[PDB]
């Protein structure tokens, strides 16, 4: 109905089958849509009225619908269908879009992230302001959490989606803004990436 | 203006020689009267393996107000889109 | 069938600006039509739609008042004219072939246009400050510039320029590592700088 949730996340190997979920109160006796937008393009029509296929859709592409949740099925799924994948249906006079899904297909083997932890620079201690610059790169899925310290630093943070490398796993960048008062008093901040799971980290000392 | 397109939609379907629509499926006649098009849309619906009436099924969607998923006469789809057809070039009047 | 859309750009938060959507391929008057913006890293939220049986319209209510949806059939163009702009109106809008009929919303979307960026910041354009990062990896820091983009250089021996990132205050930093020639020139700055620890 008026609120469409999605699961985050659906990850699955080449040739296995994703399943993607949509609930919605009385979603059912709607039409529910599918969109599937792919890194860098806009979305295109995969599925319509529940579990039709558009001209030029591939045959694995398949929706059903009834109840409270639209599935779109995704069968022998290929490398070419890693996309955001969105429900849709109309309610109150809106079109109402699904959270979203990143269905990731599992191209690669696994990879650890490799950080690197870079202090505040001396030109930028005399400008008054300390930026702790840590970059996160080498891994794969493109998927990472990172949390700052050690107590944890909720503040002054600011982290860039992952985005593909030249090798196509994937790098991504985290900021701590401090002021030198900061920088010099606790004895070592640290910044800790979460990748699979596991989680790498490094600190930094003055 | 959208009818039109619904309507020549239905022309190009009905077109001289090709395969009658849809193989043999047969489906319930409708009184066309008020309510024709999600009427024709419920007697439609249950069609199984033709694309010629896809599109045609699409756009009968845009006409009715519910999502759908009498009987007295059943008959051919190549006879049922023949008769609604002459029916909605009335209504354009 | 193509949707191109036009008309985007930088704009302060009340400002205005006025994208359209020159449609083809198909007739453009049987159809509704719809606008579908996405903020940047974030998900789809429809805005407004304009009816191809009706002269209706419908909008989110994020942008009632304020966004007006029209169309024009002989020249198969969709605009929108969005008046005061907020910064969470920041998004790439997509014009989005909508419905046939009366109830086009049974019948659903179809084709998407490629989108234009509209972006709304009170911030006003600065060049960027140049930091060092010692250490192997060494790196350069590109901190406070706006607007978007900025290149980096080294003049490629395993480098990285790694994505920028958006301040609170509205301006962006990044960092560039080697395992730099900064050009800025919204603001007209070129900045080059190395490092050793």
């Amino acid at each position: 109905s008026y609120e469409l949730t999605q699961p985050p996340s659906v990850s699955v190997s080449p040739g296995q089958t994703a399943s993607i979920t949509c609930s919605g109160d009385k979603l059912g006796d709607k039409y529910s849509f599918w969109f599937q937008q792919k890194p860098g393009q806009s979305p295109v029509l995969v599925i319509y009225h529940d579990s039709k296929r558009p001209s030029g859709i591939p045959e694995r592409f398949s929706g059903s619908n009834s109840g409270d949740t639209a599935t779109l099925t995704i069968s022998g799924t290929r490398a070419m269908d890693e996309a955001d994948y969105y429900c849709q249906a109309w309610d109150s006079s809106t079109y109402v879009f699904g959270t979203g899904t990143k269905v990731t297909v599992l191209g690669q083997p696994k990879a650890a992230p490799s950080v690197t932890l870079f202090p505040p620079s001396s030109e930028e201690l005399q400008a008054n302001k300390a930026t702790l610059v840590c970059l996160i790169s080498d891994f794969y899925p493109g998927a990472v959490t990172v949390a700052w310290k050690s107590s944890p630093v909720k503040a002054g943070v600011e982290t860039t989606t992952p985005s593909k490398q030249s090798n196509n796993k994937y790098a991504a960048s985290s900021y701590l803004s401090l002021t030198p008062e900061q920088w010099k008093s606790h004895r070592s901040y640290s910044c800790q990436v979460t990748h699979e799971g596991s989680t790498v980290e490094k600190t930094v000392a003055p | 203006t959208a009818l039109k397109e619904l309507i020549e939609e239905l022309v190009n379907i009905t077109q001289n020689q090709k395969a009658p629509l849809c193989n043999g499926s047969m489906v319930w006649s409708i009184n066309l009267t008020a309510g024709v098009y999600c009427a024709a849309l419920e007697s439609l619906i249950n069609v199984s393996g033709c694309s010629a009436i896809e599109k045609t099924q699409r756009m009968l969607n845009g006409f009715c107000p519910h999502k759908v998923s009498v009987r007295d006469t059943k008959i051919e789809v190549a006879q049922f889109v023949k008769d609604l057809l002459v029916h909605l070039k009335k209504l354009f009047r | 069938v193509q949707l191109l859309e036009s008309g985007g750009g930088l704009v302060q938060p009340g400002g205005s600006l006025r994208l359209s959507c020159a449609a083809s391929g198909f007739t453009f008057s049987s159809y509704a039509m719809s606008w579908v913006r996405q903020a940047p890293g974030k998900g789809l939220e429809w805005v407004s739609a304009f009816s191809g049986w009706d002269v209706s319209t419908y909008y989110a209510d994020s942008v009632k008042g304020r966004f007006t949806i029209s169309r024009d059939n002989s020249k198969n163009t969709l605009y929108l004219q969005m008046n005061s702009l907020r910064a969470e109106d920041t998004a790439v809008y997509y014009c989005v072939q909508d419905g046939l009929g009366p109830y086009f919303y049974n019948y659903g979307m179809d084709v998407w246009g490629q989108g234009t960026t509209v972006t709304v910041s009170s911030a006003s354009t600065k060049g960027p400050s140049v930091f060092p990062l010692a250490p192997a990896a060494l790196g350069c820091l590109v901190k406070d510039y706006f607007p978007e983009p900025v290149t980096v250089s080294w003049n490629t021996s395993g480098v990285h320029t790694f994505p920028a990132v958006l301040q609170s205050s509205g301006l962006y930093s990044l960092s560039s590592v080697v395992t730099c020639n900064v050009n800025h020139k919204p603001s007209n700055t070129k900045v080059d700088k190395k490092v050793e620890p």
